[PDB]
Parts: structure tokens; sequence; C-alpha cells
């Protein structure tokens, strides 16, 4: 989960 | 006086903030326009969402935050995001109008506007008082950017597992903030204490917002107006 957060954290 | 490592931190934080905060507010034209039931929710949800991306940009540039585990970075950002946004918004807050003036008139939000986003005075009354007490401190750029990093790097958040490492980080930042005021802020004899109090105020504001967002997101006709990033960050998923 937290799909976008992982992305935005490189 | 201040050491090279401490002013090295200050340099990083200030630049981090300069990348992630755009004084021209020109990106605002791309949000869903403000309208003035719950007419301001789309513009404001787009507003918050954009701010979350800025805070994540800033966070990644705080020395050490990057080297944290990805769970910890998530946990810090999830619990502290509404607080950092409330902090960074102080840059756009005017004591003349008692409102956030972001360039143009359609990007000027008063209390009444934010009620048209599903929020009550039980939150807006303490928030705008908080913005006023915060503006009266006349913080330096360095002091403002340190407090955002101190607020974000709090180990006493739900979810955090490396409580030691984050308290270490947060500590070194307070040493810098304490030594900066002592040496670079005339009349700052009490400023650090009242900056610490503003943190305690942010916990109350967080709490009140958390309550009022829960009701907002339990009604699909309103949560459908939010953005995926807002729902992820303010979501209770673990
Ligand atoms: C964003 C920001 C700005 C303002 C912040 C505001 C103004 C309106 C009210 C806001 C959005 C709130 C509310 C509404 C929250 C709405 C929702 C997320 C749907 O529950 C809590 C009053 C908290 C911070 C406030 C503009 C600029 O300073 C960048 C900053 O980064």
């Amino acid at each position: 989960r937290h799909k976008i957060l992982h992305r935005l954290l490189q | 006086m201040l050491s090279d490592e401490q002013m090295q931190i200050i340099n990083s934080l200030v630049e981090a903030h300069h990348k992630t905060y755009d004084d021209s507010y020109s990106d605002f034209v791309r949000f869903r326009p403000p309208v003035r039931r719950l007419s301001m929710l789309p513009h404001l949800a787009d507003l918050v969402s954009y701010s979350i991306q800025k805070v994540i940009g800033f966070a990644k540039m705080i020395p050490g935050f990057r080297d944290l585990t990805a769970e910890d970075q998530i946990a810090l950002l999830k619990s502290s995001a509404i607080e950092i946004i409330m902090l960074r918004s102080n840059q756009s807050f005017s004591l003349e109008d008692m409102s956030w003036s972001c360039g143009g008139p359609d990007f000027k939000y008063c209390i009444n506007d934010v009620t048209k986003a599903g929020h009550t005075l039980e939150l807006l009354e303490p928030l705008v008082k908080f913005q006023v007490g915060l503006k009266k401190l006349k913080l330096h750029e360095e002091e403002h950017v340190l407090l955002m990093a101190i607020c974000l790097l709090s180990p006493d958040r739900p979810g955090v597992q490396d409580h030691v490492r984050i308290e270490a980080l947060q500590d070194r930042l307070c040493d810098v903030l304490q030594a900066y005021i002592r040496i670079q802020h005339p009349g700052g004899r009490l400023l650090y204490a009242k900056m610490i109090q503003k943190l305690a105020d942010l916990r109350s504001l967080n709490e009140e917002h958390s309550k009022q967002y829960r009701s907002l997101s339990f009604q699909p006709e309103h949560s459908m107006q939010l953005t995926p990033l807002v729902l992820e960050v303010f979501g209770s998923e673990v």
C-alpha cells in the first residue's frame, strides 16, 4: 500500500 | 558561535525550502478553480494535495530523512503532513486580512472560504489564531525552515519503529535552532520556547483536523472530490 508515497520517495 | 556542521544543516534546509515553495503561486491556476454545497472543497483539496508533494520534496532534502527506512518516512509524513502544511502556509498568511493571500484574489482564502470545504470554526478559530501568534514571532527564514524539519522529524508519531534514530536527528536540529537564535536572533531570549509551544499547538490542530477530515471522507459524495494523494496520506491505512 501507500502506492504514490513510495513513488514520490524515489 | 555556530559550527560548520550546524550552518551546513541550515544551508541545506533553506535551499530545500526554496525548491519546494514557489512564491509566484503560479501553479495554483491548475487547481480546480475556487467557487464561492462544499463549493471550495475541490480547489482546496487540490491545494492540499499539491502542498503534500512539496512537503515530500522538502522532507527528502532534510539530512538523514532520506537514510531512514521507507516505512518510517511514510509514518512521519502521514502524521506530520497537515502540521507542515499549516506551518508553510504561514508564509502566505496576512495579518491585515487574516487570510492566506497567494498572489491573486482568487487565491486569497479567508475563514469563510474554508468552511465551504467542510470545516468548522472548532478548527478554523484555533488555526488562524495559530497563524497570528506564529506571524508575530517574526521568524527568520532559518528559524521557519528548522521548525518544519523539527516538526516532521518527531519520533513520537504513530507508526515509527526506529524511535532512536529519529530522536537523534530531531535533537541535532534543536541544537541548531537553539544556537541560531542565541547567536543570530537579537531579543530571542524566549523565542525557542515559544517555537516549542507552537509544536504543541500543531498537535491539537492535527487532532481537530483529523476528526473533521474523518467525517469528510466517510461521505463518498465529498471524498470523491478529494485527490488520490490526499486520500493516501490522510488515510488510516498501515
Ligand atoms: C497549503 C498551503 C497554503 C495554505 C493553507 C491553508 C489555507 C486554507 C485552509 C487550509 C488548506 C487548511 C484546512 C483545510 C483542509 C482541507 C482538507 C485537506 C480537505 O481537509 C484545515 C483548514 C489547512 C492549511 C490551510 C498556501 C501556501 O502557503 C502553500 C501551503 O502549502
